[PDB]
């Protein structure tokens, strides 16, 4: 357990930006085991909708290791 | 273990381990036989470790056993052996793997919340540890009694 | 401020996402694809 | 990232048992062979830089196609690039080398590497042959009991490849 | 206190404070009287709690008074009982101050850190505090009981 | 960040006492006040634009410098500033008021802001200046009784910067 | 990205050749067309604006559904949204007839565009029809000889919607 | 090129052309022929360019092509001139481009690296780009030798 | 100016001015000889364009200078036309440096909170700003006409 | 920081001289007391917990004015605050113990702790108390050979305190 | 930051003046030069290697105590911060060549930086012989009349730290 | 050095040394008096191995010493064989420190822009290395010629 592959769309509800923003919104990064549920949280704050989550670099389930 | 530390510590920087690195790990391997016979050891005499720990325990801190403490009743009691079962094994492994990262992930990533979440005091759980060193210090031979204590020693500061 | 004086988060809660005006320093922002 | 120790470590914790004779037998053979690991690593780290040197060196001699413009090699970006890819492979094969495990390579070098390449148009067989290029410059001064050792991660590397 | 909060929040969005937290500060203003009373009520009735509140928690946990326990002895017990005395205190503060601000701010904040500086179990500390909330609520009469129940529950969760 | 409860609270505690009837007494002058406080700061934020208008207008009325070439406030981002830092002192006033203590003012206004004004070349006697024009504009809003007990904040502002 | 010259840079850097003749060729007519390009570049920033404004009235008017309530369009932040992407798509379109190549049109505006919208539940025909409006504005304000060189863009960016 | 930097400034500002790079794109459309005829007049010119700098290199850096040296030998020396046969074509492609841009993305960005494997000495690059500035320099006038020079110079001081 | 972002730009990023930003300084100061007398020739006649926008303005909007306007009485036109003036000198401080910056520093950061504590309208400083623009365009040339509202429609944006 | 080893190293290294028979004895010396120095730091990290335990309690019996109210360590935040840089204290005298020096002690921890604790309106003589606690109490668990090495990194705390 | 341009504007802004002769004039002076600024500047950026390179041979040849033990360049790790300095302000000097103005130097470089070297050890004296060997080679470079503008802002940063 | 390594690795962390670090550094102080006598052994036949590294070093890049090269003449050789005076006595501070940290700070942070900034080629450091090593391993014996070999082999791997 080690590396997630996350998945999300964060649309925009606080404000118009005229930059281009279209990587923020709808993205695809690896985070780590530690960072994640940080991340999901952050994301569930955010308004965001979390599409898919898949384990990369580690093995589920391992006792040592990680 | 201290090869996956110094893999790791060298990955950090993105580079090859380095000739202290090399070293630690060429000393850990070459005291593999000691440490190997300290589990043998310790894995040989676990229910002798166990019992005497439980009965310094208890005789230290009646607290614990007498009616409205954690350890009262049989049941409870036997939880108590149980994990201090669980301890020794990864002293265990501790000393197999040269580090305590087996410890520190196993049985002390989380320990304070966990007890907490069983109503299990910390200060028993220190003197748990304690008495276990004290009996396994007593049957191992002057030089590992030092490496299985030291290891022991770990697990009692990060317990509490 | 190192910036427009009234983007103060003290007197403007909301100064920190305001507009860059030519007073606040060089940002960089990375919107080059996020692959 | 798991090594030999850690993997018993981890057998012996999931089942919940203590050790058996086996696995001190298994821990007899790790620390055996971990001193002739250690020199290995040892030799390699200085000479690191020069493997990959006449590594990519031969790699380009066999195929200046690469290297010759309409190759992928063709650019001091790419062929940074690649160079970096030959110094990522000798590096995380002796990281696997020392730990005794190959379970590095596949979480970190192996994983989607494949369809990666055929992405951006590397090709497989090419790096593959820059890999045997590696192992057997390697070889050539570790030694030949450190030679085994080490061509045994780098042709696992090549199969993960091809 | 309910003045300081509202003034702190509206301070957060730099803003003056919001006819709903105009007429909050008006309520917990006119209903200073009462408040003072219950104040009182707590203040004469010192020992009453004190000695029922220990003696309930002695009951349920009699382990603290046993030895090995940490509120073995006349002096220790005594240092309890100057605790329990302590968060009285801290309840009534709060009760004037219409909000729990003076109990977190003198004895929550690091008060996990001091019990286990002085091996305090948590778990008698909460019982403690039901002791003290169940005899407090005694004393007092339907709607004051209620919000001096309100602070003994808050300061039984923020030690739990 | 004290009210006079608090600092009723606070006396108490560091003598280790109860409270005793001399306590219920200052807590219930405070209360006895609470109500005046809460029209004048009611009276204060509804009317704050307004305050903010007429002290400006008199500071620059008798000081046309400030906002003319070469003055302090010469710029619309300096202006701006300038009304911010108004807006300031009254709404912290406001809540020294409401509060029944000066201690918010120490505590977040007046601490470091003579090096801050200093730094940046604010003239301090024309910001004491602002501040007694947004007294004068607050007593007649507010009326007599309000108007004396907000002078003590406004003053303890002034006498904190001059 | 990529423009009319690069292309041809890349074209010759991959064969490895120098420039020759018929580079020059190629060269020498995206100079020529320039003088058009930044003319009608200049043109369409000018008026941006007012193709932003018919362009998404007409396009409303058309399918009034979007703007009432129940519609994707229904609500100031998601009317404030819709004209900026027909924004992002003016200025897009602009930037590609200046550089005179698409590729920017794939990095930037069309990567990913699509998935994008089908999960927030945009409208992908709506907006095609949007663009078309945009294309027809432009077409009429911009003269027929820029509006054949916007309109590839233009229906570059709807095909890539479609 | 110029088009590309005028529009990826005006994109990561988020906002159209403005009159002034404008204008920009005007006088860089309107100075194409000269920029080709440019190109040509070094084009012509590859061999002798080329065989004159690393005539001059070879002249302040004998060592160089000595024996033990990075171009000793006559393949090596024909890799040297194959390298300044690419330079000399990316300073082309700059001088058409309007900017250094291919200069950097085809042959400045990890050169450092890619001669490091070659072990390749940056001194002797900077020497024979600064020999082949002062070579082109020659065959054309002053308006056409200062912008080629600004290539040549900033492809010096990058490999620097 | 054009000099102070390109160096500020370089210094953000730790290098040397690249030739793109050297070029992009040279046609600057290239220009700057026009961009001088176009900056002079709009100040020769910054009474007649006062004056005339002014007399526009009014006329287009006249309750800012009827009775209850912001703008009536002899002091306040006076003041009306005084803030015109000042940015009339604006503009051609734009003109000089060769972009908005001194003006978005002078007038344009923090005009609407300042225009707010003024009770000055925002509409009626907008349609003055287009009627300075018309007045100044028409009395100079067309060529220059285009720079010059280039910064006019700046500030018409910016206080829009 | 710097331990006796590295001290030697920079003295040579600014020295610009070799290492000579005095250094080489230095090197004896540490190398013969890192035994006693191991064996202490691993008793030291064992009881760390019952060391500030008994050398708070101490300290609060001789001192009974900081726990009650009016003290600088009454309430849980300051309470545990003491308790905190206690625990600080003994850390890093173990760590300066360990490697020899105490260095480490003036960078990590004495540049700045007086003035610290002059804003904090921390008491420095019960501070100090409180170190000599620490002191006098790890002594025991020790023993009377390791007590005298880390003495004198006790007694450098107090003397950076007073 | 301000250069010429932004220093005339401010300066006028100030007074409350439109442009008049003596301020179109130093537009003038300032516009005149632009060429030769951005000449100099070129060959400075080309050259910025070999300038740290003569500079710093010819200081540690008057100075060779600085780079042999003891010196305060006496390390691989300090030599490089010696180096980096001097290139630090061989770019300043640059920009505030190319700006017209020495603002940039004040509030960039030289801010703090006297205090900031007596802090650290490193020698003022040495530091100004290093900038005014860089001013020496520089000036063989650009040319006598940019050579003359080099001049007064390495004697800036030289006055700065003297 | 493996005690300062150590105790930096353990106040990252904020925590006490694992066993695994004092095993090392036992390890460490156990093998300290072999490493004294190492340093001696390399300390006093230091003029020897200088000129014989040099000269190998000469004999097998002949270029360095050609005209035109860095290290031609007798002062730029005799700042070469005292660059190499340096590196050696680096490699003894290392071989007393246990670790190559000594070595790391004085001699290989900033050492590629050192060596830049004299043109000094790093393939030949790195030769002059191997040379260093080859002659100083031939003066110890095999426990000896392997410790040394490791810093050896670092130096020369960071060179390069
Ligand atoms: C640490 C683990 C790791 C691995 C294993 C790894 C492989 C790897 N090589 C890459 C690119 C590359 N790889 C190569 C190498 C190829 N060129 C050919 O001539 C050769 C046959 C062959 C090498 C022997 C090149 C040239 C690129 C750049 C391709 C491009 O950017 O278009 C990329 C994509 C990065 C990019 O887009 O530039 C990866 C992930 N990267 C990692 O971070
Ligand atoms: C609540 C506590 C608090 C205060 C009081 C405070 C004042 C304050 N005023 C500032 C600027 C300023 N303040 C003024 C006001 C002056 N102009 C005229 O001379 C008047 C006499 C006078 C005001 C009545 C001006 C003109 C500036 C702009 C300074 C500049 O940009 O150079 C700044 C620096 C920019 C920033 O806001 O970050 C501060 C910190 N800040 C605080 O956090
Ligand atoms: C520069 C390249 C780029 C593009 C193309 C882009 C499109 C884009 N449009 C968005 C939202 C949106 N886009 C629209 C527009 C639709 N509503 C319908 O009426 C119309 C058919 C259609 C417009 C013609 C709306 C309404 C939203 C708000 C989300 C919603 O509530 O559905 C969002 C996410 C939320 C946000 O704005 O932060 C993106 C990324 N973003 C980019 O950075
Ligand atoms: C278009 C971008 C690009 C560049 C620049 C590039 C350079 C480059 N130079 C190479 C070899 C070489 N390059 C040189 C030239 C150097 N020797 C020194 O004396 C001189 C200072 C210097 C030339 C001025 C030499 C001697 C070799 C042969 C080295 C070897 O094979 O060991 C190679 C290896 C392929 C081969 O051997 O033919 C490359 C890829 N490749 C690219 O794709
Ligand atoms: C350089 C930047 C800068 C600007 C722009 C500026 C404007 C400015 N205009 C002011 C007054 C004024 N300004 C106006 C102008 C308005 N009358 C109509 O409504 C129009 C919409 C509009 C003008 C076109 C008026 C009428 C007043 C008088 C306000 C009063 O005294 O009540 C004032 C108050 C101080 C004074 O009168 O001297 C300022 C600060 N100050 C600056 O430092
Ligand atoms: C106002 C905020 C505040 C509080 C609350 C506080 C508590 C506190 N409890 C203490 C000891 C104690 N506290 C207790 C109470 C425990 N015994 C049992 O286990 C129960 C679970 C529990 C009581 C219900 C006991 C027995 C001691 C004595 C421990 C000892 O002497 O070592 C001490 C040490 C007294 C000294 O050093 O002289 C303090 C300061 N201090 C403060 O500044
Ligand atoms: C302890 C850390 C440290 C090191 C290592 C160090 C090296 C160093 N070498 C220098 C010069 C030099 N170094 C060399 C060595 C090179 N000659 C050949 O090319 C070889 C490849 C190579 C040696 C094997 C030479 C030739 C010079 C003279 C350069 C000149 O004439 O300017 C200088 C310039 C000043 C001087 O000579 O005293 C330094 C500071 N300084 C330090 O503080």
């Amino acid at each position: 357990t080690r590396l997630f592959k996350v998945t999300a769309l964060i649309p925009s509800y606080k404000k118009v930006r005229g930059g281009r923003e279209l990587q923020n919104t709808y993205f695809t990064k690896l985070v780590e085991y530690d960072r994640w549920f940080a991340e999901q949280q952050r994301i569930q704050k955010q308004g965001g909708k979390i599409l898919s989550v898949k384990m990369v670099a580690g093995k589920p389930g391992l006792n040592t290791g990680v | 273990s201290v090869v996956t530390k110094a893999i790791v510590s060298a990955d950090a920087e993105a580079r090859y381990l380095s000739p202290g690195e090399l070293d630690r790990i060429r000393g850990f391997v070459s005291s593999g036989e000691r440490r190997l016979r300290v589990a043998q050891t310790l894995t040989e005499s676990r229910e002798r470790i166990i019992k005497q720990a439980g009965d310094q325990l208890f005789q230290k801190r009646p607290d614990l056993v007498s009616p409205g403490g954690n350890a009262y009743g049989a049941e409870r009691t036997a939880s108590c052996l149980r994990d201090l079962d669980y301890y020794l094994r990864l002293v265990t492994f501790g000393i197999v793997a040269g580090d305590v990262t087996p410890i520190e992930e196993i049985g002390v990533i989380g320990v304070k919340e966990m007890y907490r979440n069983l109503e299990v005091p910390l200060p028993g759980m220190v003197e748990a540890v304690k008495a276990m060193k004290s009996v396994a210090t007593g049957l191992l031979s002057g030089d590992d009694s030092a490496e299985v204590g030291y290891y022991f020693d770990y697990l009692a500061g990060a317990l509490a | 401020r190192s910036g427009n004086p009234i983007t103060n988060e003290r007197g403007n809660p909301a100064g920190g996402i305001s507009d860059k005006t030519s007073l606040s320093p060089q940002i960089f922002k990375l919107t080059q694809d996020n692959r | 990232m798991q090594d030999a120790i850690t993997s018993v470590i981890n057998t012996y914790d999931v089942q919940g048992k203590y050790f058996d004779t086996s696995a001190f037998d298994k821990l007899k053979a790790y620390y055996a062979t971990g001193e002739l690991r250690v020199r290995a690593a040892g030799t390699i780290s200085a000479n690191a830089a020069t493997i990959i040197k006449e590594a990519s060196a031969k790699l380009f001699s066999n195929q200046p196609d690469l290297v010759r413009p309409g190759g992928n090699a063709y650019t001091t970006r790419r062929y940074a690039a690649c160079v970096r890819d030959m110094d990522y492979f000798l590096r995380y094969a002796t990281y696997a080398m020392l730990a005794g495990d190959t379970s590095i390579l596949d979480e970190r070098v192996l994983n989607g590497l494949k369809e990666t390449y055929n992405s951006l148009g590397v090709p497989i067989s090419s790096t593959v042959q820059g890999i045997q290029a590696m192992k057997e410059v390697t070889g050539s001064l570790v030694g030949s009991g450190a030679a085994k050792e080490m061509g045994v991660y780098f042709d696992y590397l090549s199969s993960g490849l091809s």
